[PDB]
């Protein structure tokens, strides 16, 4: 593949820059003779030549061209320019280009127009312009809809499909006369009959703002909607299948959307500039949602809400996903990343700001506290590997659509959010939002890199005369340009602090150099016997300060409420004082720091920085902990023990220990809910209740097993009167299936096939993977691959649910090794979250035998490659090596600890 | 896009 030719290189030339496009698309919603669903379109792109060139290189993916005046395209001049004749065109598949070879060169700073006529498949592939399907009674409904991000706009029409190639778009949709056409903007005049065939209408839309190609959306459906003008005058509509809308299932979204949009407009002092923001829920959708500017698309499951069958956790999902997509109207649409290597400027911001918007709409839920579990601790697992990557990867490394898709990962989302949470904490949100307002104003309708953000934050810092140990850029560059995070180790006898790059495996090999030497500039907050001390900045690898020195009974903890992106170790004397505090009165330690103490110590133990028994000792007080968060932090960390040990002699004592620790909590909830008749008022208490049930049942509390089997049996006896509160359904369904047999399984499967809401179906689909019968798991695996039984959007998610079951481990890994080409080609090998399957199937590996299989899997498939799962395979290899050594080193001490402490 | 935390 000759690298000297521009059309064989992945990045577009800088020689041409588009100005504006018109696009006409026409989906055919009934199959043709071939049984193929197709769309036909045309386009004109106007562009400026920035540097003289004899080739037009523009993106094109799976499009077929209708010849016009002897070629695939026609090239015309603008404002008097006179373009050369077209020599010939070619489609270059790897780089997804249409290449127009010219008989001469275009002229610098002149404009040109290029006309195309084309056709593509309206495939059920969830990418570009695609089809989604549902049933209304026995009538098949087919929807034309879109997903462009990252690199699929080019699959719908020829375009310069990179995010810094911003343009205006003039969209026309041609569609059956009975169906509604939607796009980013409002219709431009009324919808008129197609002259050649009045069975079709033609809907033209107003020109978009200047924007990136990946934000375009085109939808044709018979959906209904509810609507309300938001307090900032923007029209909000929630669109979904008619039955959902009539059932009122869009009403919650309508309650929160406009108010969140207005809240963000106010908080960032930057209006939303479009006349409307439609939210629309699609039956088939790859990701969770997509922030298309003016027409935000969602999985049905993440937009619709039924107050009589959806759980509180489902309700949290709706408001948080809406908040994230609305955050993007500012961070991503109005101001857009220059290139995908800086993705966190879109998604890290959306992941942080989503909590501010969700907290605005639901202030009693205290959602912002959950950032520590949902983001900080989530990303720290991968970011403690030598094979992690910086928040801002060098742009030169990110070239292919696979490499781009791969970056939609825990680093860009949750590390992005965590670093922003830290930043807002040390600046104050008042100062942070002032800098952000200036950033948004300056770069509106343009593109940014990470340096542009620091400049505007510096401006606010300078205006407020805030004194930092250096500039915003030099502090934040430490958290952005190098991977990883530090462990801060305190010696409370002398008050010394030291930092080093935290690695789960000390033996692992960091091959990525850092110009910052893996040293950070760290804002350190702290408490002494519960009282907050003065803040401190750690700039060097080591320092001394009496803030960190103790004597007598005093203890200190660093990182109050885990605002900072770092872990903390102490001398064992201070740890023993913390453990004493947890036994005396655990409420003296802020709840978030109770999660911290647990999660940090477990990770420190893996890294050989504290004995494993110290981390296990930190869970002893949980027997009297009622709060959601510290229990969730413990369960999260103990997940790793389950992965390492659930096929070993260690597992029984582990389960015995958890059964002892959770029983009083379970009994507390049994009494508090008046024998499961009620749910707690507070959302955190609701979540705590669900975990206590899940934990009690999984670890063999007999009252829990009886409760779930009894409830499930009562439902089977009364299928239309489900006695199980929505909050408990996931865990009751799973454990009833696990405790039961094929009769329970078949009932749940039938319920799943007959489901009317995605939420109920999702709970059943996860539950069916809880069977303990190998033959049932095998049969279920065969269903995941059948698009008539399990929608394609859900296939790999269900396979992951199977592999997480200890009996499905061998089954799924053997399946993955045996079917790699199929999974890669048909199940999203270059798309979002393909890493999820590699991660899930390999995370139990703790043996040389498994390692050798994984290395052989890498060798055997070198020709196919691993697409957007390439880094995940490297990380799987690193973790597997770490796990082998960790099991060797810990199995006997852990077995003895669980045995001695579970009685 | 929104992707649920794995
Ligand atoms: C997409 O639709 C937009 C909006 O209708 C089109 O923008 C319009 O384009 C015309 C023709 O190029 C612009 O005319 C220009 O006006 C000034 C005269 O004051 C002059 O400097 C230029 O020489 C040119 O004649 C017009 O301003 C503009 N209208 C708006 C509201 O921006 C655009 O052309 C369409 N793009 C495509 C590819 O069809
Ligand atoms: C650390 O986080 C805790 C827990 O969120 C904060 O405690 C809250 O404080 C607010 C304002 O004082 C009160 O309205 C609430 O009673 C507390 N909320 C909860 C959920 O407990 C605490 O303020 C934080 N500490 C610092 C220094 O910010
Ligand atoms: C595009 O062309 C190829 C090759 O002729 C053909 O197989 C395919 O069906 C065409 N696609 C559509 C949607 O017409
Ligand atoms: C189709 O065209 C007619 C006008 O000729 C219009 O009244 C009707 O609403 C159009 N339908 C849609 C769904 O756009
Ligand atoms: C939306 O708000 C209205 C008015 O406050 C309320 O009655 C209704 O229960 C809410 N709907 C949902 C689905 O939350
Ligand atoms: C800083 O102050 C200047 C001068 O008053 C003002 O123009 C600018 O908008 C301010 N910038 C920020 C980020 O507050
Ligand atoms: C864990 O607790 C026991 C006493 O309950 C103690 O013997 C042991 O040393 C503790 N482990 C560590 C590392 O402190």
């Amino acid at each position: 593949p000759d690298q000297s030719k521009a059309w064989n290189r992945y990045r577009l030339p800088n020689t041409l820059k588009p100005d504006s496009y018109r696009v006409t698309l026409r989906p055919y919603l009934t199959p043709n003779d071939r049984g193929l669903y197709v769309f036909k379109g045309s386009s004109t792109v106007r562009f400026t030549c920035k540097e003289a060139t004899d080739v037009i290189i523009i993106h094109s993916k799976k499009l077929n061209y209708t010849l016009s005046q002897g070629h695939r395209v026609v090239l015309r001049g603008v404002g008097g320019s006179q373009p050369p004749d077209i020599d010939k065109t070619e489609l270059v598949e790897p780089t997804e280009y249409l290449v127009v070879h010219l008989k001469g060169s275009l002229v610098k700073d002149s404009q040109y127009e290029m006309d195309s006529e084309f056709e593509g498949e309206l495939a059920d592939d969830l990418a570009g312009f695609y089809r989604s399907e549902y049933m209304e009674g026995n009538v098949r409904k087919v929807v034309a809809t879109t997903q462009m991000q990252a690199a699929d706009a080019r699959k719908s029409f020829p375009c310069f499909d990179e995010p810094a190639m911003k343009a205006e778009f003039n969209i026309t949709l041609i569609h059956p006369k009975d169906l509604t056409a939607l796009s980013n903007m409002l219709p431009k005049g009324p919808s008129t009959p197609l002259p050649e065939d009045p069975n079709w209408n033609v809907t033209e839309f107003h020109t978009t703002p200047k924007m990136s190609t990946y934000l375009l959306a085109f939808i044709v459906s018979e959906f209904d909607y509810v609507e309300k003008q938001a307090s900032n005058g923007v029209l909000i509509r929630i669109w979904a299948r008619p039955s959902a809308i009539a059932a009122g299932h869009g009403d919650y979204a309508l309650n929160v959307t406009g108010p969140i949009l207005n809240f963000f407009a106010g908080h960032y002092d930057t209006p939303y500039p479009l006349p409307k923001s439609d939210q629309i829920g699609l039956p088939d959708f790859n990701a969770g949602a997509m922030e298309n500017w003016g027409l935000v698309t969602y999985r049905e499951n993440s937009l619709l809400f039924d107050p009589l069958s959806s759980s509180s956790s489902n309700k949290e999902r709706v408001v948080t996903v809406i908040a994230h997509e609305l955050a993007h109207q500012w961070f991503g649409n109005l101001v857009t990343i220059e290139w995908w290597n800086d993705l966190w400027l879109n998604e890290g911001f959306a992941s942080y700001v989503e909590y501010l918007g969700a907290d605005y709409a639901e202030p009693t839920w205290n959602l912002k506290d959950l950032m520590v579990l949902n983001d900080v601790y989530r990303v720290m697992a991968v970011d403690a590997l030598a094979s992690s990557h910086p928040l801002s990867t060098p742009a030169s490394e990110i070239n292919t659509p696979a490499q781009i898709s791969e970056l939609f990962d825990a680093i860009s989302y949750s590390k992005g959010a965590s670093v922003l949470r830290m930043l807002s904490s040390f600046l104050s949100e008042d100062v942070f939002k002032q800098g952000l307002a200036s950033y948004l104003h300056t770069f509106a309708y343009q593109n940014t890199i990470y340096l542009n953000l620091w400049d505007h934050l510096q401006e606010a810092v300078n205006n407020r005369s805030i004194q930092l140990p250096t500039t915003v850029r030099d502090i934040m560059n430490r958290w952005t340009l190098q991977m990883g995070f530090p462990v801060i180790t305190v010696d409370t006898s002398t008050g010394t602090l030291s930092q080093e790059h935290f690695l789960l495996d000390p033996d692992s090999n960091v091959t990525r150099p850092s110009e910052f030497n893996y040293v950070w500039i760290v804002p350190i907050t702290s408490i002494r016997d519960g009282r907050q001390q003065q803040d401190y900045w750690l700039i060097d690898v080591r320092a001394q300060n009496d803030l960190f020195s103790t004597s007598g009974n005093e203890w200190v903890l660093l990182n109050l409420n885990v605002t900072g992106y770092y872990r903390v170790n102490y001398d064992e004397e201070n740890w023993r004082k913390i453990q004493t505090q947890l036994q005396r009165d655990h409420s003296a330690i802020p709840v978030i720091n109770r999660a911290q103490i647990i999660n940090d110590a477990f990770n420190l133990a893996s890294a050989h920085k504290v004995p494993v028994t110290l981390a296990l000792n930190n869970t002893l007080f949980l027997i009297e902990e009622r709060q959601y968060m510290p229990w969730e932090a413990a369960l999260s960390s103990l997940s790793y023990f389950k992965l390492m040990f659930d096929r070993s002699e260690v597992y029984g004592p582990m389960k015995n220990y958890l059964k002892k620790q959770v029983t009083p909590l379970f009994i507390h909830f049994r009494n508090n809910t008046n024998n499961w008749r009620e749910i707690p008022e507070n959302l955190m208490d609701q979540y705590s209740e669900v975990n206590a049930i899940s934990t009690a049942c999984s670890n063999g509390v007999p009252e829990c097993e009886e409760m779930v089997s009894g409830l499930f049996k009562q439902w089977m006896e009364n299928p239309n009167n489900n006695p199980i509160h929505p909050n408990l359904r996931s865990t009751v369904y799973c454990n009833a299936i696990a405790q039961g047999g094929e009769e329970e399984w078949d009932f749940a499967w039938e319920q799943f096939r007959n489901a009317t809401l995605v939420n109920e179906a999702d709970k059943l689909r996860a539950a069916l993977a809880c069977s303990k019968e190998l033959w049932i798991l095998n049969r279920y695996l065969s269903y995941t691959l059948n698009p008539d039984l399990i929608r394609k959007q859900d296939a790999t998610s269900t396979i992951i649910s199977i592999t997480n079951n200890v009996i499905g481990q061998g089954l799924v890994w053997d399946f993955v090794q045996s079917n790699w080409k199929k999974l890669f080609n048909d199940y999203g090998g270059g798309s979002f979250s393909f890493s999820n399957l590699i991660q899930a199937v390999t995370r139990r590996f703790s043996t040389e035998y498994e390692l050798q299989q994984l290395e052989q899997f890498k060798k055997d498939n070198e020709e196919t490659g691993f697409g957007s799962g390439t880094r995940a395979l490297e990380q799987a290899l690193e973790k597997t090596k770490a796990n082998i050594k960790w099991v060797k080193e810990n199995k006997e001490v852990v077995l003895q600890w669980f045995t001695e402490n579970s009685k | 896009v929104y992707i649920h935390p794995f």
